[PDB]
C-alpha cells in the first residue's frame, strides 16, 4: 500500500511557510496570506518511482500553542526549516528550533532541510546563499535548497528531499 | 485562546480560532477560512458523523451541535445511543445554484468543490453510465499522475489498489476490472488541445458531475415498504432522489415540477405523489421536517 509521511514546515512569521504549503499542494500563489493556527494538507505525489501520500503541517510560527510545538517534534517524520532570505531575524531563529528537534528525536538522525525562502526578491536579499549553506554545514551537513513559492523554484523539491531522507 | 479544526474531505484541516468560545457561529467561524467574501458563499459548515451529516446554519453555533449530537441523534435518527463524535467540515452550500457554479473560476472554489466531487464519486452517491465514470476515472489518473506515459502506464499499472482511488466502491470489484484498457485510453487521449493546468483539469471533472441528477445533494436517512427498505434521501438544486442505503442503487430520481410533497402527521414521514405517472410512495424518517423544508427552499428559488 502507499504509505503515508508526515511532514512538519516550521519557522518564523512571514516566512513564506504557508506560500511554500499552498504552491505544492494547491498550485496557488496569491501576496494575499492568512495568518495560521495550525493547518494540514495532504498530497499524493511520486517520489523515486514511489507513490507517496504526503501530510504536510503549516505551522504557526509562534511559541504559542506549546502542546502543538512538543506534538509536530514527536511525530514529525521530516522538518521543513524555512526563513527568509530578505529577514535577517527569521534565519537568526532557526538555530534553536533545529536543536529543539534533536533533542526530542534523541538522535541527530532526522530529516531536515533548511529553506531560504524568497529568493525571487533578490533585491532586497539580506541573508546571502553563503551564509545559509554555511548553517547547513554547521547542522551536520544538513539538507539546504534556496526557494520561491512565488516563482516555483525549488518548491516540490523541499518536500521531495525529506521524502527522500525519510525513505533512507 | 481556543480554537476548532475544520476538515475538508480529503481529511485536510484548517484551525479556526474560537473568539466566543462555544458561542462562536457559523459566519465567525468562516471568516477565519482561506475563502474570500466572494468564495464563503459556495460553502458552509456542515457537522457531520458516520450516520449523519447535517448542514449548519449561519446564526448556528457549531460547538453546542456537537456538544449535543447525542441528543440531536435521538431527535433525527432510529438509532440508539452511538459513539462517535462528530467532527465540522467545510463543504458546498445546499442552495449553490448550478448556473453559479457553473461560472466559478476561483482556483480554491474549485479545487475543494473537486476534493468533493470526487469524494462523493468513490463512495458511491454518483450514479451515471459507465462511460460517464471512465471520462471521471481517467481525469483523475491525469489530475494525479500527470501525463500519460506508455511506459509507464499501459501494462501492470491500473490494479486493484489504485482502481480504488478513481472509481466507485460500488462498481469496483464488479465491473470496474473490465473497464481498466478504456479508462487507461481515455486518459492516452487526454494527454495527447486541452489544458493540463491542475484547476482546468478539476474544473473539468466537476463538468461531468454537474450533469448527474444527485449532484450537490444533501443526503438524509430514511426507510420506504415496498419488506423495510433503509434508504438515503438526497435533495439537490434539481429535485429528490432515493437510494438503496445499502447498494448506492438509484430507485427514484425526481425534477421540481414533476412531483409534490406531504408532511406527515408528525415529522415522522412525508409522501410524495408524482405529478405525471399518478405514482407516490411514503418514505418513513425522523428528518422529515428538515427533508420538506429544504425541498421547499429549493423549489422556491427554482
Ligand atoms: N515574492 C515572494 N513572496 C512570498 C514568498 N513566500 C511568501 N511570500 C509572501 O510573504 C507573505 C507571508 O507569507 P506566508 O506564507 O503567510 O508566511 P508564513 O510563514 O506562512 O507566516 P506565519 O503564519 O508564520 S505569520 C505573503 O504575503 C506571501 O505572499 C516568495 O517566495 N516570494
Ligand atoms: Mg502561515
Amino acid at each position: 500500500s502507499m504509505r503515508e509521511y508526515k511532514l512538519v514546515v516550521l519557522g518564523s512569521v512571514g516566512v513564506g511557510k504557508s506560500a511554500l504549503t499552498v504552491q505544492f499542494v494547491q498550485g496557488i500563489f496569491v501576496e494575499k496570506y492568512d495568518p495560521t493556527i495550525e493547518d494540514s494538507y495532504r498530497k499524493q505525489v511520486e517520489v523515486d518511482a514511489q507513490q507517496c501520500m504526503l501530510e504536510i503541517l503549516d505551522t504557526a510560527g509562534t511559541e504559542q500553542f506549546t502542546a502543538m510545538r512538543d506534538l509536530y517534534m514527536k511525530n514529525g517524520q521530516g522538518f521543513a526549516l524555512v526563513y527568509s532570505i530578505t529577514a535577517q531575524s527569521t534565519f537568526n531563529d532557526l538555530q534553536d528550533l533545529r536543536e529543539q528537534i534533536l533533542r526530542v528525536k534523541d538522535t541527530d538522525d532526522v530529516p531536515m532541510i533548511l529553506v531560504g525562502n524568497k529568493c525571487d526578491l533578490e533585491d532586497e536579499r539580506v541573508v546571502g546563499k553563503e551564509q545559509g549553506q554555511n548553517l547547513a554545514r554547521q547542522w551536520n551537513n544538513c539538507a539546504f535548497l534556496e526557494s520561491s513559492a512565488k516563482s516555483k523554484i525549488n518548491v516540490n523539491e523541499i518536500f521531495y528531499d525529506l521524502v527522500r531522507q525519510i525513505n533512507r | 485562546f481556543e480554537k476548532v479544526r475544520i476538515y475538508r474531505m480529503d481529511g485536510s484541516y484548517r484551525s479556526v480560532e474560537l473568539k466566543h468560545g462555544n458561542n462562536t457561529t457559523v459566519q465567525q467561524i468562516m471568516e477565519g477560512m482561506r475563502l474570500s467574501q466572494e468564495t464563503q458563499q459556495y460553502f458552509t459548515i456542515w457537522i457531520c458523523s458516520e450516520n449523519l451529516s447535517l448542514q449548519l446554519k449561519p446564526y448556528h453555533k457549531p460547538l453546542q451541535h456537537v456538544r449535543d449530537w447525542p441528543e440531536i441523534l435521538a431527535e433525527l435518527t432510529n438509532l440508539d445511543p452511538q459513539r462517535e463524535t462528530p467532527q465540522l467540515f467545510l463543504r458546498r452550500d445546499v442552495r449553490l445554484p448550478l448556473e453559479v457554479e457553473k461560472q466559478i473560476e476561483d482556483p480554491l472554489a474549485i479545487l475543494i468543490l473537486f476534493d468533493e466531487a470526487r469524494y462523493n464519486l468513490l463512495k458511491g452517491f454518483y450514479t451515471a453510465p459507465d462511460a460517464k465514470l471512465i471520462t471521471l476515472a481517467s481525469l483523475l489518473l491525469q489530475i494525479v499522475y500527470g501525463n500519460y506515459e506508455s511506459k509507464k502506464h499501459k501494462q501492470g499499472f491500473l490494479n486493484e489498489e489504485n482502481l480504488k482511488s478513481i472509481v466507485p466502491v460500488t462498481k469496483l470489484k464488479s465491473k470496474a476490472p473490465h473497464w481498466t484498457n478504456r479508462i487507461l485510453h481515455e486518459y492516452k487521449n487526454l494527454s495527447t488541445g486541452v489544458s493540463k493546468e491542475m484547476h482546468h483539469l478539476q474544473r473539468m471533472f466537476l463538468q461531468n458531475c454537474w450533469e448527474i441528477p444527485t449532484y450537490g445533494a444533501a443526503f438524509f436517512t430514511g426507510q420506504i415498504f415496498t419488506k423495510v427498505i433503509p434508504v438515503y434521501v438526497g435533495v439537490n438544486i434539481k429535485g429528490l432522489h432515493l437510494l438503496n442505503m445499502e447498494t448506492k442503487a438509484l430507485l427514484i430520481s425526481l425534477k421540481y415540477g414533476c412531483f409534490m410533497w406531504q408532511l406527515g402527521d408528525t415529522d415522522t414521514c412525508f409522501q410524495i405523489h408524482s405529478m405525471e405517472n399518478k405514482m407516490s410512495f411514503i418514505v418513513h424518517t425522523k428528518q422529515a421536517g428538515l427533508v420538506v423544508k429544504l425541498l421547499m427552499k429549493l423549489n422556491g428559488q427554482l
